[PDB]
This record gives C-alpha cells, structure tokens and sequence, in this order.
C-alpha cells in the first residue's frame, strides 16, 4: 500500500485547484494521512477524519467553518449538511475508487 | 583415515550461557532456541567449535614452542589462519584450480587446519550443538543490580576526601534526576509503543522516525552528564543459561581423521580441560563443564560402529580409555613433520 | 602464569538470603531457583563476586595507605573503576587499537582491575554459583504484616567454585589477600540485619598446567570463625608476592 | 571500624515460646523434618527495645550523632548490628508443652551468633551496655504471664581487624539471672567509653 508519488502529487494539486468548500472522500484513513501531510496547508482550512474519530464531531466543526473535508471510508453515508439544511460543499472529490483488498 | 564420532554428554558444573546475536530478542538475553519461541534451548556448536579451535591453536603454538623471550615463531596472519580461520593477506580462495591435491599435503603438514578447515578448505571436525536431555534445565541467571558502594557500606565515606564526597553527592543527585526524567520519557515512549501496537501499516514508520529521534535525544542527554554518563545504580539484565548439573547430549565428528589429526583434537581437549570454559559470563564462572565422550568409529561397509574409547573431562582429571586414543595422541606428539606456516 | 581453580564448600553458620529482583515475586524474597519454579535454589555468583571484589578493593586501598587525616589517596573515579568497573571519568575506548596491548600494561600496573574486569576489559576472576549439596536445605525466615524471606539453613553445605584465568603470581596473591580480608567479615548476600550471610567456607586451590592430564592441588584455604588456615606453601608464596610488589599504579589506567 | 563477632551459647532452663502473634509450631529451619530454630526477629526486637529504653533513660554524620540508629538503623540507613538465629546443638532438645506450644526443653544447649559490623568504640559500648541491662530482664518472646522467658547466655566476643589471618578474643559476657559477668580490659574500656557519650537524641 504505497501510493505512487505522481498520483499523490496530481491529486493534491487538483484538490488545491479547487476554489470552494469540498468533501474529499477517500477510501482509507491512510490515504487521508498521506493527502493531509503532502497537502501544503492550502486555504479553506482542511479537516481530517482521524482513524476511529467519530464523524459527528468533525462534521459539526466543519459546518461552522467550511472548507476541504478529507473524510474516508468512515463517512458511513450520512450527509455533510449545512446547519440550516443547505449544501455547504460544491466539490465531491473521490481521490481513488474504494477498491476492496483481495480476500485470499 | 577413519571417521571418529565423539558421542557423549556435557554436565554443567557452572551455568552455561551464550549470547547468540540472532537469538537475543532485544526484550532480553535468551538462549538460542532449537526452533521457535518454545523449543528446547541448545548450546551452539559454533561456540564449542571456537573454544576447541582456540584450544587447538594453543596446543600448536605450545608444541612448536617459544623463543627465549617467549614469542611464538608464527606471525599474525598465521595465528589468525590457525584459530580464526581468516586469512589476513587474502591468500585463501575456494574451488581454485591448482590447490587441488594440495589439500592432502597441506592437511598432513597442518593437522589443525585439516581439522577445523579454513576459507575454502573443508574442516574435518564438526562440533555439534549441546542438546539438553531432560525438560527444564534452563533458566535466567545473573540478574541482580550494580549498586552505589556508599549506600551499601558507609565505611568508604571515611576514605574519600570532602571534595570527593561533594563529587559523589552531586553524582547521586544528577544520576537520580537523570533517572526520573529518563523514566517519565520511557513512560511516554512505551505509551507510544502501545500506539504503534495499534497503529496502521506505513503510518508507524513516521512514529518510528520519531522514536529514533527520541533515542538520539536520550543518548545526547546521556552525553551531556559530565563524567557519569551512565546510570550507576542500574539493574543488571538476566542472562538465560543451562542450570548447574544440566546434562547436554553432544555429538562431535571428525570426518576421515588421520591418527595425527585425531591426536591433535584429543590434545586440544586435554588443553581445553585445563579450563573447561564454554560461552561467556566468565565473570560469574559460567561455562565450566565436565564432559564425557564415547569415541566410536565406523569403518564404512561395516554394519555397527566400534568403540575406540572414552574421553572423560572432569575437574579431577582427564581420563582417556582405550589404547586407540592413547596411540593417537602419541602419534600426533611424535610426528615432527607438521608445518603451520606459509600457504 | 597459571589458571587457578578454587573448588570447595560454604557452610552457612546462619541462613543465607539474596533478594534478586528476577527471582523475588509477589510471594516474597525468594532465591533464584536454578531453573524452574521447583529446582534447587542457588546462591548467585554475583553476590559473592561483589563481596570479594569489595574485599579486594578495601585491601588495595589499605595497602596503598592512609594519610594522617585518615583519607585515601584515591579519587572517586578510580574507586568506582576498581570496585564497580564503571568508567566514571569516561574514556572507555572499547576495543581501541591503541589499547590492544596497553591492556596488558594496565594489567601489570592494576592487578585488581585485571583480576576483576571492567567494561571492555575481561576479568581474570570468575565467581560461580553456590548450590546446596543435600535437599530441603532452604526455608523461610523473618517472622514478625511482615514479609518472610527465603534462605539456606544453618550448616547448609553449598558447593562453590571460583576460577582465576591466567593468573600471575601477583594477581592470585591479590585474590588470596582479598579472601583473607573477607574472612574478617565472612558475610554474603543481604539481611546483614538478622546476621544472615555470615559463612564458613573452604576451597581447594588446584592449578592445571594446560597440557597436563591431571591438575595439581597447590593446597587449601579454609576460612572459619576462628581464623583462616592457608595450607600449601605456594599460596603463601603468591601472597607475599602480591604484598611485596611495589609496582602497581592503581591511580593510572 | 572494628568488627565484633559475638559467638556463644544460650542455656535455657524453661520452655522458650515464640510466634505468639495450624497449630503453634516453632519456626522451621528448612523442609518439615529438619531441626527447629529460634527466630532472630524476636531477639532483634528485644535488643531494639533495650537500646530504646537505655537511650530514653539517659536523656553519614547522622550515624555519628546517634548511636541508636547506628546499631539497628531505620529503613534508609543500614544497621550495623546483625542478630543471628539460635540453632539447637544436639538432637531433640525441643518438645510439645502446654493450643499447646512447642519449645526447647529445660537444659537445652543452643548455639547463637551475633555481630556488629565495622563497629566504633562509642556505639560498641552502647551495645555492650544494652547486653549488660539484659540480665535484669532476660526475656525472649511473649507468654510473659507464663514467665516463659528465663534464659542464660555465654558470649565470646571476638574482634577481627581486616587483613590478619586470625581473630583476637577480646573477652567474655555471661548473662545469668544471678547477674552480669564480664572479662577483658578492652571491653571495660568500651563500656567506660559509653558512660561519657555525648549523643543525646
């Protein structure tokens, strides 16, 4: 599970090229870690789903302050609804297709 | 030109230990296990072979004799080739044409190298591992703790001058503050080790960089502690060892051994028996062993092996039975035609 | 230049206990058991090694002499080097190439450090584990909400064995003198309170010239509460050898 | 810094009971069938009480000031004194008397060894005075009501200056209900050296 540097760079630059609040949905929390680390602290402050972190705290925190929300497989559906029932993200970024690992 | 199998037992007069680098998980000093975590520990044949090889080297240098000042005729390269088996000047190659049929003559001239071989010359002697007979017979010895002399006996305060008393009490206070802060450090370090034990794949390598940095920091904290860089009142790590009286079945074999080579090996056992020490912890007198070997040969083609004799190493003496072994030692001593220099 | 093996017995006038943190468990102060939970307890060689190392230390400092003030010429660093083998000053150099032969020179000038090693310097002396001969020679003592400690019993015969490796006349002299001084207070292990540790041991000093088929007994050293008898003129020769040598630069290293 | 070894016998004329604090069995010197012994803990307690009563009656550096902690010592400081066990010399000499108790028969002959480590003159004199006050109330163990504490002892003091091959026998102490009997000029010198002690505490 090494993410090719070319891919990480391309994804990070494309995310940085966004211009509005976004919900970057990764598959694994390690992909979140790598994107957060390589992402050079761009504006619209980023928000990361720490392994095990309940999504409620982070989602509510991001509701008030919008910006890049790098979630993961822990997204568990639900919705990143704006407080008064309005879309507070314009860009749903699927970094990679959440392919399940081989079960040998 | 017979194959001699010394089959027998090593009784452990004082605990038998060995620090095999692979065996010792940094958790603690563990005796090299005979496969997996839970197998029966064995004493390596490597350590026994090294001890017997150094004994044979000492036999060879003593038999050659020393000069009036007491210097062996050999040079450094010759000693290293004899005992360590390593060539200093690089004149040792494997499967090289031209040294073929130089093995017979070289072995005849150098019974030691014939026995224990060199780089590219097969050693006729194989020194098996020591396998305990019974269950148990291994445990943790040593342990204890180095201590401050002056909390153990106050009388030594009366030898030390007042300035040295001041130095010793600044040494106590600095060792104790280093202790407490190294301690809280290790406590967060092991909570982080728990985090690692529940971290993911390829995220723990950054926490491991962090750990190596912590380590560097620790060693610097150590450095900048003036003279007493090292904790004095520190507990001593236990070393696993075979209990006193442990019976360890041993199988050694000299393949196609001439009477000269067998004589040199036996004399090497006579000289080893003067200090029957194996392994380490010789500070704790570890390694002392009394060992009895029934030497049996087996003429190829014959259905059963004949017993040439018995070699019993004991603190009271070395008993050699059977005229074959005496004749072998005498044959080796009498033969003046050995050369342990050049090639 | 010889290897001296001391083989013999320790008779425990009062019990003998040792609080080895490895052995001691929630039950209390229990001797290391020589293997499993049920094997015969042995008195660790570490304790006897420490006791004899410190006897050697005290004889070395007293034969160095004391000033009118009542203090020894030695500094703290060399005291620690001799007794605990800890490089206080802080120049170890491990297997330093320059040290390669200076160690021998160090052995010439510092018989104690040669006898009892330091970090990097192999000690000639090996102090083994004492083990009881018979059975049920160990019980609990210390009755008093008081933890009882395990110890050997009065008169327990413990088969001890030491070994000086390639001992010069002066190194073995230093060791024998260390034993003569240790006989003044023949105390091992702990519980010096309750008097546990005081022992009455005796050793057969036997040497073995490498190559010879049998060792030759140089004599006997018996330590008893009524004195120390050294039979065999050779041991006396090694003792006077160490005593009369004035060429030990213990300050240096 | 002199090291005093007090080697000697205890003659008991009555049952010496201990362990007042399944049956009442004497403490076992190894195994189950081996010989019994008298616990040094009780002797050490009695001697501690004796030193405490003597010092209250009278009234590194810390050891120098106060001999009491020098002899016995708190948890921190090491105690100079060591109180051995009392082992029977001959076969039997103990019976079941009396929740009946087990104790040494009248006339039992008991070997006892004591020491003072690297003793100095002052606190050695305090130790000897503490022994001297023991003939008045030579009590070991409880059963005060049953009076089961009457003991007699003879103690050969033997110093040994480190380095010599032999110890020198300073003198003898006999503690009997008839009184205290003391020999050796040096021992009286130590006692005279304790009379003018200036430790207080």
């Amino acid at each position: 599970q090494i993410f090719s540097g070319q891919w990480l760079k391309a994804v990070v630059e494309q995310l940085s090229c966004i211009q509005g609040p976004a919900l970057v949905l990764t598959a694994s929390h390690y992909e979140t870690r790598m994107i957060a680390n390589q992402l050079g602290e761009v504006s619209q402050p980023v928000y990361i789903q720490k392994a095990g972190q309940a999504l409620s705290e982070i989602i509510k925190q991001y509701q008030e302050k919008p910006g890049i929300l790098i979630s993961a497989g822990a997204s568990v559906g639900v919705s990143p609804r704006g407080e008064n029932g309005e879309q507070i993200f314009q860009d749903l970024i699927i970094t990679r297709i959440p392919f399940l690992p081989p079960d040998r | 030109m017979r194959t001699l199998n010394f089959n027998g037992k090593i009784s452990t007069l004082e605990p038998l230990t060995v620090t095999v680098k692979n065996a010792v998980s940094t958790s603690g000093h563990r005796l090299p296990r005979n496969g997996g975590f839970n197998a029966a520990p064995y004493f390596p044949g490597t350590s026994i072979r090294g001890t017997l090889r150094h004994a044979a080297h000492k036999v060879i240098v003593d038999r050659v004799g020393l000069n009036a000042d007491g210097k062996s005729p050999f040079d450094l390269a010759e000693h290293f080739m004899l005992a360590q088996g390593v060539d200093i000047n690089g004149e040792a190659e494997t499967f090289a044409p031209g040294e073929i049929n130089a093995g017979a003559e070289l072995r005849s001239k150098n019974p030691l190298i014939s026995l224990f071989g060199r780089w590219g010359l097969s050693g006729k002697v194989g020194i098996g591992n020591a396998i305990p007979d019974g269950d148990n017979q291994w445990g943790m010895f040593g342990g204890g703790a180095r201590s401050i002399m002056f909390q153990r006996d106050e009388s030594l305060m009366e030898f030390l001058e007042t300035d040295q008393v001041d130095r010793l009490e600044r040494l106590l206070e600095e060792q104790a503050e280093a202790s407490v802060d190294i301690s809280q450090i290790k406590t967060e370090q092991d909570a982080l080790k728990k985090a690692m034990k529940s971290a993911d794949k390829d995220t723990k390598a950054e926490l491991q960089i962090k750990v190596r940095e912590l380590d560097e920091k620790i060693q610097a904290r150590k450095d900048q502690k003036q003279e007493s860089r090292e904790s004095i009142r520190r507990p001593i790590d236990p070393y696993e060892a075979f209990i006193t009286g442990a019976e360890l079945s041993h199988r050694m074999s000299i393949k196609n051994a001439t009477d000269e080579e067998a004589g040199l090996f036996i004399s090497a056992l006579i000289r080893f028996a003067a200090e029957p020490r194996f392994g380490g912890h010789a500070n704790h007198n570890c390694g002392l062993v009394e060992a009895h070997w029934t030497v049996t040969t087996w003429k190829p083609g014959e259905l059963v092996p004949v017993t040439l004799g018995e070699i019993v190493i004991t603190p009271n003496g070395v008993e050699i039975t059977g005229d074959e072994l005496f004749a072998m030692v005498k044959a080796f001593n009498e033969n003046q035609s050995f050369d342990f220099t050049a090639r």
